[PDB]
């Protein structure tokens, strides 16, 4: 018994072969995108904008804390540097 | 250095003292008033590929 596939079946798999392709690339496109977002927050990090403000403080907070406070609240006359290329201000003025 | 009334004078900008009118350049504006981005040039590239930039906070 010839238990042979639908004609239009066979018709519409001869493009399989270029969808599966298809697919692979772009599910290695996909996962490096993912791979490299997720590889230096060891997560998915929510965009910023996603966030209510209150939680836009409170993510931001800590790297304040650690870029600006203490920088500014362990300042010497004589840590700066010499030259022009210090830190840039939080709001560019 | 210039004097004690000097110091003090300098330092005072409003006769009235029960507003609270803090000094800034220029008033932030994107992301609802906020710093998306509280590091430097470098620290923000880098930080978007390489590890170790993100100390996390927990
Ligand atoms: C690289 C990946 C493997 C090669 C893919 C490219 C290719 O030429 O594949 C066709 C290739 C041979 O097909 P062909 O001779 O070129 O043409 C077939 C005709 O078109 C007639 O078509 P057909 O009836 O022979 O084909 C049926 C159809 C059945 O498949 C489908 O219908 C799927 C495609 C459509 C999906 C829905 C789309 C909706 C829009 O397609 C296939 O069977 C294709 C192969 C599917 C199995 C292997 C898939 C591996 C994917 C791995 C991805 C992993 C993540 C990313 C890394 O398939 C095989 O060799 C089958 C065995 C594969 C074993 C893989 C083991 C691992
Ligand atoms: C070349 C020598 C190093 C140098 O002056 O790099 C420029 C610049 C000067 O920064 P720095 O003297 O280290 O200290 C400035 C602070 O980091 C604070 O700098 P920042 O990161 O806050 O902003 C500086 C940034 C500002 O860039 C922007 O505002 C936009 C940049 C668009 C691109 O300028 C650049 O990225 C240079 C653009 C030309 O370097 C960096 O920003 C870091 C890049 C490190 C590798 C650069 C390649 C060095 C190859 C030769 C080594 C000998
Ligand atoms: C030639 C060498 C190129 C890569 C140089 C840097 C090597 C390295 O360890 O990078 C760290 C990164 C990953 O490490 P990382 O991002 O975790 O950095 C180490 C952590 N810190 C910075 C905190 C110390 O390496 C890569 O991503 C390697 C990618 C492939 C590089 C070679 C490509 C060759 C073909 C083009």
């Amino acid at each position: 018994v010839n238990t042979a596939y639908p004609t239009p079946l066979k018709t519409i798999l001869k493009t399989t072969p270029a969808f599966v392709v298809y697919f692979v690339f772009g599910l290695g496109f996909s996962t490096v995108i993912y791979d490299v977002v997720y590889h230096p927050k060891d997560r998915i990090e929510r965009f910023y904008f996603r966030s209510s403000k209150f939680e836009r403080l409170s993510r931001k907070r800590d790297e304040k804390l650690r870029h600006y406070f203490k920088p500014a609240i362990e300042w010497q006359p004589w840590y700066n540097t010499s030259t022009n290329n210090n830190t840039r201000p939080l709001l560019r003025y | 250095v210039h004097g004690e009334e000097y110091a003090q004078k300098m330092q005072k900008r409003f006769h009235q003292t029960d507003i609270w009118a803090p000094f800034r350049h220029r008033y932030a504006y994107m992301y609802n008033s906020s710093n998306k981005n509280v590091k430097d040039y470098k620290q923000v590239t880098l930080s978007r590929y390489i590890n170790g930039f993100d100390k996390f906070n927990v």
